[PDB]
């Protein structure tokens, strides 16, 4: 009898092999209100187990690996590093003997090009369209050593280091875009290099990088057999909707279209079309 | 009229203007006031290409030297130069495809891609006095965005 | 001998200046002359590398020097001039060393100091840039204003930004320091905009059917917009006798970007495919495509 939130996918935990990875157990603060210190002054344990991928056997994992090679800190899950076969799901559980909550994470270790191609989906990063200084931060990278140490970040545009870009700047663990153009749009990689008890270590992070259409553009929506068509300038977090009505709501076909920059397009065929961007409503009505 | 020309005149993204530098050669540099004068006004005939969805083919030439832009290989790799030509005969409208470049304009910022090598782009480098060439990569070392200004 | 490198680069006197040999990448071996120039970094004009330093250079200097590069097989060689000035009175700057550089309000966009590309350290990095308007000091806090490297920032355009810029910076020659300075005339333009051509006429619509008439196209938009016909799926071609195209465009004063774009289908002798399939106007920019038709 467990709580059982289920699989976490609020990851983005797929990982390059022969690569550090610590995971923090979801629960905390997330699925539970409380931290580990709490939770342990509570009296409960935190365990782990998982099952393999083509597997449906709940087995423990292996914390006698040589070098200590999986290892577990508090409420940190530690690979160091992953290996192919350690793709599958890992559970966390804090159990007491009244009480048992649990969820687990996908852990997908990946295979890598000697220009960082894989089947990774790449997360996406847009960008505003020439507006002033934008910075990227290498993710992920928070945990993996101490500031006592610092590492050696190493910036990339596809297979080519940064070095000498027109408008862009690395900045240690920063990744400066001085008043992006379309020219910006690609992959960008971070390789950041640290030492660990006299060993080097590589953590690695690429995305995409989509510039995109400024706020100061952004705008109610713009209206233009029955074509009811649509321009919405784009804006982040918005839901762009298109309807006729009669009064209250004959065939229609909707076609979404999107620009460089994606400004979305939006016509919708066939007394009065409308339409609700987040910067408003309007509604114009037709001869 | 065949096709509609207008004369204007570019920059590139960190200013510098274009200057033709001893013949069949332009150079980008950064220009003093009293020196505006000596810019290539070019003459934006707008073509006949391959439809595309946001793209919009135009020919490069300079005016009234009777020269034009144009894309060709040279050891294998795609090199920009200008070919001359008879001013009778030209501006065509459909031009041959080495003439023709794909507009690219986002908020008044310009880049021609060569329709005749697709990925390439007239690139200018970051340094001074240096010719306009044709490059392999947009957002890297060589600056491949213009600005336009009318005549 | 000669070809001239006849574009007069006027610098700042008392102050370091460095002129390279405009060679096209094919340079050789570079040798400096005067109307040769010393080899020895000591002597306040010399040659280091393949540059002519003036360290600083006086006024006195302005006139022609030359740049010989030579193979034995070949040595044609280049003449260039340089100009140097004083500062004009109750002024950081002199009006014929001004670059122009401009931007469009409502914009953010950056400046650029000229000719500094040699003046960088050896992990080829410049000296931090001091910015300067109208000879007085700029706030670099990243809200108005931001330097990285050769840029200055600018965010918000609007017209109060209208001034002669100073970028400066400190370079070390030999143990004493050296100051360059750039002069920036800033000077505004019309903002600008993400803009669709959008079209006038044609309008959706019959005609009524003949058997040399025109057809018109009428677009508001940018004139580097464009606006076309095409009929049956394909463009009206250079060879197709019974069908021309004629394009025009008449600007505005008002407002550039909303400026009528006209073109003509002058088709001529009417044929019976024409009452079968719909002639439509294509008005299009990297921002967005409009269409129109008439059916005959
Ligand atoms: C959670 O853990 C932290 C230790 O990092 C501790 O300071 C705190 O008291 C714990 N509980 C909370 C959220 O108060
Ligand atoms: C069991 O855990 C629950 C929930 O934290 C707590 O109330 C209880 O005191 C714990 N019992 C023991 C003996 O740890
Ligand atoms: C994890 O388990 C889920 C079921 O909850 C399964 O669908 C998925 O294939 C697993 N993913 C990995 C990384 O093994
Ligand atoms: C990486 O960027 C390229 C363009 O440079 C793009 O075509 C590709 O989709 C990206 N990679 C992946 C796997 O998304
Ligand atoms: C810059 O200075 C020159 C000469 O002093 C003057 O002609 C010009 O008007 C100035 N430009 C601006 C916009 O301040
Ligand atoms: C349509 O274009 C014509 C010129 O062909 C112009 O006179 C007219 O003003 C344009 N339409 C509108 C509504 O301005
Ligand atoms: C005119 O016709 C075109 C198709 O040729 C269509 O896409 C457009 O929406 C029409 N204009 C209107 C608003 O009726």
């Amino acid at each position: 009898r467990c709580d059982d939130w289920g699989l976490d996918t609020m990851r983005q935990i797929q990982v390059f092999e022969d690569e550090p990875a610590r995971i923090k157990c979801p629960l905390f603060e997330h699925f539970l209100k409380f931290n580990y210190s709490t939770a342990h002054s509570a009296g409960l344990t935190l365990i782990w187990y998982w099952t393999r991928q083509d597997r449906d056997l709940e087995e423990p994992i292996n914390f006698r690996l040589p070098e200590n090679r999986i290892s577990k800190e508090k409420d940190v899950l530690w690979f160091r590093p992953t290996l192919l076969n350690d793709t599958g799901n890992y559970t966390c559980m804090l159990r007491n003997t009244t009480y048992c909550s649990k969820v687990a994470f996908p852990l997908e270790v990946v295979q890598k090009d000697s220009c960082f191609n894989s089947p990774m989906k790449l997360p996406v990063h847009k960008l505003y369209i020439e507006y002033g200084i934008q910075r990227i931060t290498c993710p992920n990278v928070d945990g993996y050593f101490p500031s006592s140490v610092k590492p050696t970040i190493t910036w990339y545009m596809g297979c080519y280091k940064i070095q000498n870009f027109n408008n862009v700047i690395p900045e240690g663990m920063n990744l400066s875009f001085l008043i992006a153009l379309i020219s910006n749009n690609g992959n960008y990689t971070c390789v950041v290099t640290y030492p660990e008890n006299g060993r080097t270590f590589h953590l690695t992070r690429t995305l995409t990088v989509k510039v995109v259409g400024s706020p100061k553009n952004a705008v109610p929506p713009v209206i233009h057999l029955i074509p009811c068509t649509v321009y919405f300038s784009f804006l982040m977090d918005s839901r762009n909707e298109v309807w006729w009505t009669i009064d209250g709501k004959v065939t229609i076909n909707e076609s979404i279209s999107h620009s460089r920059t994606e400004d979305e397009t939006r016509t919708q065929i066939l007394y009065v079309c409308h339409a609700r961007s987040a910067k408003g409503e309007v509604a114009k009505a037709a001869k | 009229a065949p096709v509609r020309s207008l004369n204007c005149t570019l920059r590139d993204s960190q200013q510098k203007s274009l200057v033709m530098s001893g013949p069949y050669e332009l150079k980008a540099l950064h220009l003093q006031g009293q020196d505006m004068e000596q810019q290539v006004v070019f003459s934006m005939s707008f073509v006949q290409g391959e439809e595309s969805n946001d793209k919009i083919p135009v020919a490069l030439g300079l005016k009234e030297k009777n020269l034009y832009l144009s894309c060709v290989l040279k050891d294998d790799k795609p090199t920009l130069q200008l070919e001359s030509v008879d001013p009778k005969n030209y501006p065509k409208k459909k031009m041959e495809k080495r003439f023709v470049f794909n507009k690219i304009e986002i908020n008044n910022k310009l880049e021609f891609e060569s329709a005749q090598f697709p990925n390439w782009y007239i690139s200018t480098s970051q340094a001074e006095n240096m010719p306009v060439f044709l490059g392999g990569t947009k957002g890297g070392q060589d600056i491949t965005d213009f600005t336009m200004q009318f005549v | 001998k000669e070809r001239e490198e006849k574009i007069i680069l006027v610098s700042s006197a008392n102050e370091i200046d460095v002129r390279p040999c405009p060679l096209n990448p094919n340079e050789g071996t570079i040798t400096w002359y005067k109307d040769p120039v010393s080899t020895e970094q000591a002597s306040r004009i010399h040659q280091h590398k393949e540059k002519l330093w003036f360290v600083p250079a006086k006024v006195e200097d302005s006139g022609h020097y030359y740049c010989v590069v030579r193979n034995s097989s070949y040595c044609l060689r280049i003449k260039i001039s340089a100009k140097f000035v004083e500062n004009e009175p109750n002024l950081c700057y002199n009006a014929q060393a001004i670059f122009k550089q401009k931007l469009p309000v409502a914009g953010d966009g950056g400046l650029v100091c000229p000719y500094m590309e040699f003046f960088k350290n050896e992990n080829n990095e410049l000296p931090k840039l001091q910015w300067y308007k109208d000879c007085k000091p700029l706030l670099l806090d990243n809200i108005h204003f931001s330097g990285v490297k050769d840029r200055l920032i600018v965010m918000n355009v609007a017209e109060k930004h209208r001034g002669n810029y100073t970028c400066h910076a400190s370079y070390t020659y030999l143990g004493k320091q050296y100051p360059i300075t750039r002069v920036i005339e800033f000077i505004t333009l019309e903002e600008n905009k993400p803009t669709r051509p959008v079209i006038v006429s044609p309008a959706n619509e019959t005609m009524e059917v003949d058997l040399q008439i025109q057809l018109i196209c009428n677009v508001t938009g940018q004139l580097s917009d464009i606006a076309y016909w095409k009929w049956n799926g394909s463009v009206i071609d250079e060879d197709d006798p019974v069908l021309g195209e004629d394009y025009y465009s008449v600007e505005n004063p008002a407002n550039k970007r909303r400026s009528t774009l006209i073109t003509v289908l002058n088709i001529s002798e009417i044929e019976s495919r024409f009452y079968k399939h719909p002639f439509t106007c294509f008005a299009k920019n990297t921002h967005g495509i409009d269409a129109a038709y008439i059916q005959l």
